[PDB]
């Protein structure tokens, strides 16, 4: 009848809690129009990019490879635009995203979970129960990292200080 | 149903939804209550490091008003979902009390802002002078 | 019923683990569109040419036929320096080999018209090295894998010869990195031409 | 991929426009890298 | 008064780059006659950044109209009694479309 | 010995922090139920077991070699051709230049091509049922019953210890910049 997250809003019809991390939060009604599978594909893909990027920031201030010049991550974006390594990374992301297009076609055809690439080399998921717990954690971390990366880049744009140095100063 | 003194002389309720009208009245009430409590508060005390209408103009340059607008706008977008859904589809005493106090605050703030246009003074300053 | 190569995709039909190197890798579903017999004939043919091509680049680095026209250590220069009459002789001989070895069943409408015809089996066993049936599975597997590897390796060597105008072994032994001043990728439409 | 969308891309105008755009595209690319070919060079 | 408006540049392919004539302002391109430059100066654009923002605004509107056509045919299609409101449509197209269009443009 | 259930056995975890995996059975020698990443489920156990023992033997030989060279113990005339320094890194570079490392490489690689690869492939395929790491090398015996239990466990544990030690020793030498002992 109503949403778990927003008490005064009604729970969206397409949000039945089947996807982990669901709390009924969809006021603008994007699930009433679009396929939720595609939207969870997009949520997990944006979030995984954001999580890799927030670790990307933190490690890039802490360390940089000796063959690459020491510099700030947004300056790293521009340097690797002009150097060629950005095009390398874009090509290899695009190459993986080809099979991601195939994977999304498998999701639309009903035969794949929206974020599952069966990528468990280290076997951390043991049974279904821990997989569900990890999955809820993954979506929560994905959403939190999407907000966090926007903060890290916007704070750098306003104050030309890196995230670790901005915590260190002020 | 709360705060019903039988006072609808122009009969607005006949030609607009009582739910949309009540949402507008209650939202105006609350906003006005915060505004009236705010007017007196600015004169009584100032948050560290920090005019009825001119201070708004100063704040937009400082971005203080702009940050408040963005966050209130996000809550309001969720509130727009709530208003559309409501239109589509102790505590009793407190609802009447909230409506009456909010109506008094609507008039209260209205008085404070016209007092500011007249003497250029805050509501506490109006009592002081 | 998932692929073993790509675990999150469904196992492709016409891939049933019978063929050597059938690890379940067809994400784009070309085997569902193109008959697997033609694709395995083409895969074996590409790989066999590439196995010779990889060996060609490395061996032409080490050993040359005599004479000044065959003295090009860098392999992409041998294309231009080698006598044209003989390179067109190679090309014509390849065309003759294609017509006789495929037995005039060359097209995608008449190769495998004989039900006895097998993908990749052109009848090539001069020394009867496939006379032992036991090695057939391993050999066919190792031919396919050697072919795939040589496709990847030759592709690398060519594009490393383009980037660094150096032959592959002496590019490994006199390695100079990519400066990025030149060899920029793309850019024909960014500057609007020129 | 959907079989009805692939059957739509197999329709005559789509294949005609894609094939003649591909045809036009390699005529354009061949005249970009190797322009002014009035003759077969021999 | 000296620079000639040009918003189209050709690629050099078959000698067709002769069409990038000297329109002025250190520029080569096809001279355009649609009067957009005079519209943009009348709007007060005075920057190419603001022209990029107008291009994005047009792109967002193009996406919203193609979405609205899909939505209003496939998700929520009005009934015939909705379309047969000529009084309501005229009230809105005079007041809302043309009237707030002029009012907002005058503003 | 084997001592199943106490060491080298089912229900045996060296670290209880990491749970005993079902995929790791007690059959392989020196199995202490240590598999946090669960490789045992998808890997070929015969291959990884043979690979483990070969790494162990290489490491134990590595530890003895590093200890002898670090101590300055040398074969007659060897110091003259090779590096005088007892640094393992310096000796290896000098040995490469002399050709000693090349000769060792040639013969080790030749053994692996002609014997190591056939033994590995036949063990995995099922042609000889070779026990992982078995190279039929018992010149002074010490095999039979002892080999099945204590000797196999002693080799696996000492070799794991050696692998860790050799790793430590080279990184100690790198960060310190000076050789051990
Ligand atoms: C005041 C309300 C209003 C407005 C602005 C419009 C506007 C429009 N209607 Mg109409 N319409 C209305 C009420 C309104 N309608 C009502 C009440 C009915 C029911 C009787 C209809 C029934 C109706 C039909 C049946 C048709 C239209 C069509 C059209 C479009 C005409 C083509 C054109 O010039 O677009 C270009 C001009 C523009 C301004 C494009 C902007 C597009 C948006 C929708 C305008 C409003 C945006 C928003 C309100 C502005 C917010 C401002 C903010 C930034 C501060 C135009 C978008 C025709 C059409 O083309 O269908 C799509 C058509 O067939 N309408
Ligand atoms: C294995 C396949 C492969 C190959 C052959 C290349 C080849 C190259 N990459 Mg790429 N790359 C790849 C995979 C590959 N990449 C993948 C999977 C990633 C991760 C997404 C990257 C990320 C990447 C970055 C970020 C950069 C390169 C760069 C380079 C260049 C290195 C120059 C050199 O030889 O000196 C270096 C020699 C060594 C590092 C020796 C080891 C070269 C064009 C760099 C470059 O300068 O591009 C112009 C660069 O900055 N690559
Ligand atoms: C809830 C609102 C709020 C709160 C808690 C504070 C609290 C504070 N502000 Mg902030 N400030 C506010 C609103 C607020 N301000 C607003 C609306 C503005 C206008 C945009 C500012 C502009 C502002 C400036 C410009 C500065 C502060 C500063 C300070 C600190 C001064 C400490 C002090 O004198 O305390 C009492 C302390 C004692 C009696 C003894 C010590 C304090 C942490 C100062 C600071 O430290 O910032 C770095 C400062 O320079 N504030
Ligand atoms: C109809 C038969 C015929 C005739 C008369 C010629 C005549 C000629 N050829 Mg051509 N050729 C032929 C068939 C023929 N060719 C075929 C079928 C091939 C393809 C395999 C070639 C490939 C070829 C190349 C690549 C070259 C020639 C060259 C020459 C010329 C110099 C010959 C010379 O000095 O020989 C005396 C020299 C020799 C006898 C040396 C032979 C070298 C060894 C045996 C090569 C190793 C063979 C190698 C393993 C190939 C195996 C694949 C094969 C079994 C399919 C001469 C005009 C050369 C040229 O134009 O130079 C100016 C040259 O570069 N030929
Ligand atoms: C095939 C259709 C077509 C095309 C491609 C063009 C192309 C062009 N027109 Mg034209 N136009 C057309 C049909 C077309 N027109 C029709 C049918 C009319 C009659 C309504 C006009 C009236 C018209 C005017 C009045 C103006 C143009 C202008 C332009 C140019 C700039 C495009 C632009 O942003 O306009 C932007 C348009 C403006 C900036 C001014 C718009 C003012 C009108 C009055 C707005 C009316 C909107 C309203 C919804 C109309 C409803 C119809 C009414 C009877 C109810 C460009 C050369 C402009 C131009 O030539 O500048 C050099 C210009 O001022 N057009
Ligand atoms: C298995 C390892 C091994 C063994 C058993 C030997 C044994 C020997 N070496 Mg040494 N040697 C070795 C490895 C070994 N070498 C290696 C790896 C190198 C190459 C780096 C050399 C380089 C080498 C040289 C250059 C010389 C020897 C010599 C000798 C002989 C002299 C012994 C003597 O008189 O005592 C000497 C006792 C002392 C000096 C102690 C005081 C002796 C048979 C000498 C020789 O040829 O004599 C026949 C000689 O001059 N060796
Ligand atoms: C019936 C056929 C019988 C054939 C018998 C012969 C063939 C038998 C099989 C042989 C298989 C190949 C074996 C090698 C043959 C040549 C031996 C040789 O001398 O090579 C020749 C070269 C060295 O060449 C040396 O050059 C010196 C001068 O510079 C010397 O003076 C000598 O000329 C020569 O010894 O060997 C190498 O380059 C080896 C490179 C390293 C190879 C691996 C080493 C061992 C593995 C550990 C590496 C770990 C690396 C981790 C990552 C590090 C990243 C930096
Ligand atoms: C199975 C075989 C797998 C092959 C893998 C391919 C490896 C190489 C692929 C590119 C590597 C990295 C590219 C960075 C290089 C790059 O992105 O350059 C950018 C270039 C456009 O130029 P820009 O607008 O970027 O100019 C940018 C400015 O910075 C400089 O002026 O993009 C292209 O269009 C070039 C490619 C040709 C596009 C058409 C190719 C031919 C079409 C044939 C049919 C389709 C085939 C597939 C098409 C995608
Ligand atoms: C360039 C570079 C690198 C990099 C990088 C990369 C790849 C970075 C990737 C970053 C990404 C993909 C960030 C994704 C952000 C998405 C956001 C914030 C979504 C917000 C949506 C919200 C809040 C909502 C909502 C909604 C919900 C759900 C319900 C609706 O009904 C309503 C509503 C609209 C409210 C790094 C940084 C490592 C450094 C390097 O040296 C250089
Ligand atoms: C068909 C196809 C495939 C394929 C393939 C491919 C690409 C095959 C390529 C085959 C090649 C490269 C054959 C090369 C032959 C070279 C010859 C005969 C050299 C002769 C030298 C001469 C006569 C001389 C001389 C002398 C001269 C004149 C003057 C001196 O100063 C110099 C010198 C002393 C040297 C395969 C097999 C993979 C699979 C499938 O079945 C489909
Ligand atoms: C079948 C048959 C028989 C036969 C026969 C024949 C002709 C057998 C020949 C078989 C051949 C030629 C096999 C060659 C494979 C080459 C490979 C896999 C190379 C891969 C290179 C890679 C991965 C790389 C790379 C590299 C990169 C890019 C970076 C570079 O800087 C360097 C580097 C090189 C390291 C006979 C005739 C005996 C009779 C019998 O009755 C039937």
């Amino acid at each position: 009848d109503f949403s778990a997250a927003v008490p005064f809003l009604k729970r969206p019809s397409n949000l039945d809690g089947a996807y982990i991390g669901d709390v009924g939060f969809d006021p603008l009604g994007f699930s009433d129009v679009f396929d939720l599978r595609v939207l969870r594909e997009a949520e997990l893909k944006h979030g995984r990019f954001a999580m890799l990027a927030v670790l990307g920031f933190i490690v890039q201030e802490l360390y940089t490879f000796p063959f690459f010049p020491k510099m700030a991550p947004v300056d790293a974006h521009d340097y690797f635009v002009k150097q060629g390594g950005g095009s390398q990374i874009i090509f290899w992301i695009s190459f993986v995203e080809l099979f991601g297009v195939v994977a999304l076609f498998e999701t639309l055809q009903g035969k794949r979970e929206p974020g599952d690439f069966a990528f468990d080399p280290l076997g951390l998921a043991k049974d279904e129960a821990t997989l569900e717990r990890y999955r809820l954690a993954e979506v929560k971390h994905a959403r939190l990292a999407m907000i966090a990366i926007g903060g890290f880049i916007h704070q750098y744009w306003v104050t030309k200080q890196t995230v670790l140095e901005q915590l260190g100063n002020f | 149903v709360p705060g019903d003194a039988g006072f609808d002389p122009l009969t607005i309720s006949a030609w607009l939804d009582s739910r949309w009208l009540r949402e507008a009245e209650i939202k105006h009430c609350r906003v006005a209550m915060l505004a009236a409590a705010g007017c007196i508060a600015q004169d009584i005390f100032q948050f560290p490091g920090a005019k009825m209408t001119a201070l708004h103009d100063a704040a937009v340059k400082a971005g203080s008003m702009g940050q408040m607008l963005f966050w209130i706008g996000f809550v309001e977008a969720i509130s727009t979902a709530a208003t559309i859904q409501m239109l589509q589809g102790g505590r009793a005493r407190m609802e009447l009390s909230e409506i009456k106090n909010g109506r008094l605050a609507m008039i209260g703030f209205s008085g404070m802002v016209h007092h500011y246009f007249i003497t250029g003074k805050g509501p506490i300053e109006l009592l002081t002078s | 019923a998932k692929s073993k190569a790509v675990p999150f995709l469904s196992q492709p039909e016409a891939l049933d683990g019978s063929m050597a190197g059938d690890v379940g890798f067809d994400p784009f579903g070309i085997s569902s569109v193109i008959d697997i017999k033609w694709l395995r004939e083409s895969e074996l043919k590409h790989g066999r040419i590439c196995m010779l091509a990889a060996t060609g680049c490395l061996v032409q680095e080490v050993v040359h036929l005599p004479g000044p026209a065959f003295s090009q250590k860098m392999a992409l220069n041998a294309w231009a320096a080698a006598p044209r009459g003989g390179m067109i002789s190679i090309l014509v001989a390849i065309g003759l080999i294609e017509m006789i070895s495929n037995r005039f069943a060359l097209t995608a409408t008449d190769m495998f018209a004989n039900p006895n015809r097998v993908p990749g089996d052109l009848g090539f066993d001069p020394l009867s090295l496939g006379a032992n049936p036991a090695n057939r599975a391993r050999f066919e597997l190792s031919e396919v894998i050697h072919g795939r590897a040589a496709m990847m390796g030759f592709s690398g060597m060519v594009h490393q010869m383009i980037v660094s105008k150096q032959a592959p072994i002496e590019q490994l032994m006199h390695f100079k990195a990519v400066d990025s001043s030149l060899m920029k990728l793309g850019g024909a439409a960014g500057n609007l031409g020129y | 991929m959907d079989s009805n969308f692939l059957k739509y891309l197999s329709t005559a105008p789509v294949l005609f426009t894609v094939w003649l755009s591909f045809t036009a595209s390699f005529i354009i690319e061949a005249n970009r890298f190797f322009p002014d070919m009035l003759y077969f060079p021999m | 008064t000296a620079v000639k408006p040009s918003a189209q540049v050709v690629w050099p392919i078959v000698g067709q780059e002769v069409l990038n004539g000297d329109v002025g302002g250190g520029f080569q391109g096809v001279q355009v006659t649609s009067g957009f430059f005079q519209i943009w100066r009348s709007s007060g654009i005075t920057s190419e950044v603001e022209l990029y923002w107008c291009a994005l605004a047009g792109l967002i509107m193009s996406g919203l109209m193609i979405f609205a056509g899909w939505f209003h045919y496939h998700k929520a299609a009005p009934k015939l009694e909705w379309f047969q409101n000529a009084e309501s449509m005229l009230n809105h197209h005079l007041s809302g479309l043309l009237g707030l269009g002029c009012l907002s443009w005058a503003g | 010995l084997w001592n199943e259930g106490k060491i080298q056995g089912k229900g045996v975890s060296v670290i209880p922090l990491f749970p005993r995996p079902a995929s790791l059975d007690g059959t392989f020698p020196g199995d202490q139920g240590f598999d946090p990443f669960g490789f045992s489920s998808w890997v070929n156990m015969k291959f990884v077991a043979e690979a483990e023992i070969k790494h162990c033997r290489l490491a134990m030989l590595a530890f003895a070699g590093i200890m002898v060279e670090s101590a300055g113990i040398s074969f007659p005339g060897a110091t003259s051709v090779l590096g005088s320094s007892k640094n393992i890194f310096e000796i290896h570079d000098k040995a490469v230049a002399s050709g000693a490392m090349g000769q060792i490489l040639l013969w080790v690689s030749f053994f692996e091509v002609v014997a190591g690869v056939p033994a590995m492939n036949e063990m995995l395929n099922g042609e000889s049922s070779r026990i992982p790491g078995y190279y039929a090398f018992d010149p002074l015996g010490q095999g039979k019953g002892d080999k099945m239990g204590r000797m196999q466990l002693s080799e696996i544990q000492n070799g794991r210890l050696a692998m860790l030690a050799v790793s430590g020793i080279v990184h100690h030498t790198l960060i310190t910049g000076k050789g051990p002992l």
